[PDB]
DNA sequence: GATGGCTATTCGCCGTGTCCCTCTCGCTGGCTG
RNA sequence: GCGAGAGGGACACG
DNA sequence: CAGCCAGGGACACGGCGAATAGCCATC
């Protein structure tokens, strides 16, 4: 996943990814993909390593 | 301990109607309150705002 | 109490048979325990063991004897509770331990009447002589003294 | 009260399928505010003559 | 060792003025289209 | 046309 | 979601009366 590419996050559906954040937790900087769905009005933030596990897909 | 929910950012909008109008029309002189949430998950990992 | 009077020996004799039977069960358990202790004896004396090891297997068998005979004592106590209640089953009395009451009624369903609730109070009121208790209280006030 | 409600409904709702907007029930909070400002022993009627 | 039997301590219950004026608010939850 | 709450008035200083 | 149903403890005092608690006495 890259910034600016629309992605499908279930069960909500379509959403637009804003950027990749490297905020540190437990002293490790994580690829925090942040993604927004207008209808849900919810900032979905997930590490990129486990993106497929949660099921987010293009 | 599989998830948690948190609150922050207490914001107040402008009052819906002015003082005299609210007094006249039986309306309570209030303003909407908006608070941002954060629904963190632990089993998989994601925060919802 | 009528039936009470007579059964006062027949029910007790059958109950005494119960006592003897359960005590025989106890001493049979104790005999099995002694046999298993003799097992422990020979086994450990031969089985590769330490001095204190066979000492402690003996001690454990003794403890098993102790707990067996203790359980026997506790069930004997339970028997005593049954007989104490039936002997002292005076009317107008409160019996706690629902399990206790179930034991009595299944073993002694006849010979008495028991109840619980408002209807029990109703029954107590019906089978209750006002004049008799009034005369008893007149006697107490005329003769007694003090807090009584 | 709202936290009681949200934590209780967390169990029933399946994870990874609900949102804080669907978790937070705002009826108890607004009810508490209303029953304070109205019909309380300190939200006194204004004594202005 | 238990009933008598005397003094003390808890612990509930009962009570705690009359008359009048004004004002505002009045419980919470489920089936189902 | 009831209840609760709030405010208020009138009530011996020999 | 609404018509029509229905289903988690705080500053008072003083006095009176009953039920115990604790202690000395006797069989």
């Amino acid at each position: 996943f890259k910034v600016g590419d629309t992605v499908v996050y279930p069960h909500h559906g379509a959403a637009l990814v804003e950027a990749i954040e490297t905020r540190t937790i437990k002293g490790e900087q994580k690829e925090y993909l942040v993604l927004k769905v207008a209808q849900g009005d919810l900032t979905v933030r997930v590490p990129a390593e486990n993106a497929e596990y949660v099921g987010v897909r293009d | 301990g599989s998830m948690s929910l948190s609150f922050s950012d207490p914001r107040f909008d402008d009052v819906k109607a002015p003082v005299d109008e609210c007094k006249d029309k039986d309306m309570t002189y209030a303003a909407p309150l908006f608070v941002t949430a954060e629904f963190i998950n632990n089993n998989t990992g994601e925060i919802k705002s | 109490e009528e039936m009470r009077h007579n059964e006062l020996s027949t029910l007790e004799a059958e109950m005494a048979v119960e006592r003897k039977a359960v005590e025989d069960q106890r001493d049979g358990e104790l005999e099995a325990r002694a046999q298993k202790l003799e097992a422990d004896l020979a086994e450990l004396e031969a089985e590769g063991a330490k001095a204190d090891a066979r000492r402690k297997v003996r001690d454990g068998g003794e403890r098993e004897m102790r707990q067996i005979r203790d359980r026997a004592q506790r069930e004997l106590d339970r028997l005593e509770d049954i007989w104490s209640t039936f002997t002292k089953l005076a009317p107008k009395q409160l019996i706690v331990d629902e399990n206790l009451y179930r034991e009595l009624v299944d073993r002694y369903g006849e010979y008495f009447t028991g109840a619980m609730g408002a209807e029990s109070i109703q029954k107590l009121i019906e089978n209750f002589d006002i004049d008799a208790e009034a005369e008893s209280l007149r006697d107490v006030i005329r003769n007694g003294k003090g807090q009584k | 009260r709202m936290e009681r409600v949200v934590r209780e409904r967390m169990t029933t709702q399946d994870v990874e399928a609900i949102t804080p907007q669907t978790l937070i029930n705002i009826r108890p909070v607004v009810a508490a505010i209303k029953e304070f400002f109205g019909t309380s022993q300190l939200s006194q009627f204004m004594d202005q003559n």
